[PDB]
């Protein structure tokens, strides 16, 4: 949009090449983690957590 | 027994029922009234000149590299070709330089012609450009009689008997005007119409090169073979129909309508009459089973699913179906991707991709339980609106960005809105800026830069620095 491409050029700043998608916890509960479980595609390298 | 009835099927099934089946010495009498019909076609529009003339200038044009020999002639009843085509125009050039030998040797070229097996386009062309040199005889003749007869009112009997052969000269056009009675001296004004008529159809009779009643007898004659081949046809098809609808009852259960896949293997049923061979002595069934079963199928893969996928893909997918279904029953259990490339030749990429092409979509009203009755279409929401929380923040950094200009200089800020998309339609590259503002690109730019140094520098610009969420 108009007068970010100025923003950008007073600032020097980068558009982000991601967006953020990632999972929180819901807004108004709270707890404890006691379990995680990861299932990975045949194929896909696992990582250091599986 | 005419009612009491909805559903078409029931209709359908009484209207063809309404007919019997063949039999084998019935399919023989039809075919050999076909070829009867397509013998008698052929040889009417044999027995033109103007079919040669086209085969001809068809030749010259393949021979100037404009075309190909595929479509030239569907085989023969190729240096073969060559000479028998030079024989043709041979043929032709002393049938025009024979003007009492002229119907003979018209005959000649004629039964030479049907001794070649054209193209259904080409004799396509002929039959319409006959229909069109007709079509114009007919309509100069029809103009000749509504000149005199629907406005001279001249008699009925008369202008038969003076008309009849004639059609050329002025027997209609003197004797309707000068024959003493009260109506018949009131219309020379017409007289230049009918003088013009006549030069038409006198131009037409050059073109053609031949007479008018000869051309009648071959536009009737050919008309009738087109009509006897079209009842036999007609014929043939509602013969098969039954088979027809045998032959679609096993696909009913596909995404396609009944009433769909019988109208489909009708037309497949018509295009395997329309190029039926009974000399091999084959039943039609055999024949005509194939195209049916061809057409339904093609169909099927056209238009049965609500995303059109193509033919080969199609295949594909049955075949890799097909194969899963036959390792399941043999092995025991559903096998894995990975190992269905092994079974067949694939680079272990494109089954993926086949497996992840998604079925037919989910029906917008389907429901889920009660839910207090709705359905899956209440929980869809739009993802192209923007937030009143978005379209504030551009307002007020709109409105920021207005003030923190409107401090800068007059031709600073001028300068900036002209290089920036600011307050106008769109934005203006540096060199038009600099050429209206007749100002040099590096001065532009120098003074670009210093603008932004003046605003990059502390103590201004607070808010703006304070528009960011990170
Ligand atoms: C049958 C069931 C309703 C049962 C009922 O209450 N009656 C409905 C309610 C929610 C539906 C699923 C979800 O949409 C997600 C997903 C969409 C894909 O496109 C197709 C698969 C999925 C798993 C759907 C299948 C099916 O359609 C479900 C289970
Ligand atoms: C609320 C409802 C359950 C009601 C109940 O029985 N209790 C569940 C059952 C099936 C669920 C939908 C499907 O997954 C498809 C789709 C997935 C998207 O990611 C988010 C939207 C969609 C429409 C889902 C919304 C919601 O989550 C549904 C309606």
């Amino acid at each position: 949009t108009p007068e970010e491409k100025l923003l950008r050029a007073i600032f020097g700043e980068k558009a982000s090449d991601v967006k953020d998608s990632s999972l929180r916890v819901p807004n108004g509960v709270s707890g404890t983690v006691i379990d995680v479980q990861v299932f990975t595609r045949d194929g896909v390298e696992k990582d250091k957590r599986a | 027994e005419i009612g009491r009835t909805t559903d078409p099927v029931r209709m359908y099934m009484r209207e063809m029922g309404t007919v019997e089946l063949l039999t084998r010495e019935g399919e023989i009498d039809i075919a050999k009234r076909i070829e009867d019909g397509i013998n008698q076609v052929q040889c009417s529009v044999a027995e033109y000149p103007e079919a040669i003339t086209y085969l001809l200038e068809q030749y010259d044009r393949v021979e100037a590299e404009e075309a190909r020999l595929s479509d030239l002639i569907t085989g023969f009843v190729p240096e073969l070709a060559r000479e028998k085509f030079a024989e043709l125009r041979a043929q032709y050039v002393v049938t025009r330089d024979t003007i009492a030998t002229a119907q003979e040797e018209i005959l000649k070229l004629s039964e030479v012609f049907k001794q070649f097996r054209l193209v259904p386009k080409q004799f396509d062309y002929l039959v319409n450009s006959m229909r069109v040199m007709m079509d114009r005889v007919r309509t100069q003749e029809r103009l000749i009689m509504k000149l005199c007869v629907e406005q001279c009112k001249m008699p009925k009997k008369n202008f038969i008997t003076l008309f009849t052969g004639n059609e050329t000269s002025d027997t209609w056009f003197n004797a309707a005007i000068a024959m003493n009675k009260p109506w018949s001296e009131k219309l020379h004004d017409v007289s230049e119409e009918v003088h013009r008529a006549l030069q038409k159809l006198q131009q037409i009779e050059e073109e053609t090169g031949l007479t008018i009643e000869q051309v009648k007898d071959i536009n009737r004659r050919m008309s009738i073979g087109e009509a006897k081949a079209r009842r036999a046809k007609k014929e043939m098809v509602e013969a098969n129909l039954r088979l027809v609808i045998s032959i679609a009852k096993k696909y009913t259960n596909r995404g396609l309508q009944f009433l769909d896949l019988i109208q489909e293997g009708n037309i497949g049923l018509m295009k395997a009459v329309d190029k039926f061979e009974y000399r091999r002595g084959y039943k039609f069934s055999t024949y005509a089973t194939w195209w049916i079963r061809q057409a339904i199928t093609r169909s099927i893969a056209d238009q049965a699913r609500t995303i059109r996928i193509p033919v080969h893909m199609i295949e594909t997918i049955n075949k890799l179906n097909r194969i899963s279904r036959q390792m399941l029953q043999e092995m025991g259990r559903e096998p894995t991707p990975e190992e269905l490339a092994e079974r067949m030749l694939m680079p272990e990429d494109k089954i993926r991709k086949v497996l992840k092409i998604a079925k037919e979509p989910i029906s917008m009203e389907t429901p889920i339980g009660d839910d207090e009755d709705s359905h899956l279409g209440d929980f869809i929401e739009d993802t192209t609106l923007e937030l009143p929380l978005d379209s504030a923040t551009t307002e007020s950094l709109r409105a920021a960005t207005h003030d923190v200009l409107a401090g800068l200089t007059a031709r600073e800020a001028k300068v900036l809105r002209m290089r920036f998309g600011i307050d106008m339609n769109t934005d203006y590259t540096l060199e038009e800026v600099g050429k209206q503002f007749d100002v040099t690109r590096e001065r532009i730019r120098q003074i670009e830069a210093k603008a932004l140094r003046k605003l990059r520098h502390p103590s201004r610009s607070e808010v703006l620095r304070s528009f960011l969420d990170d």
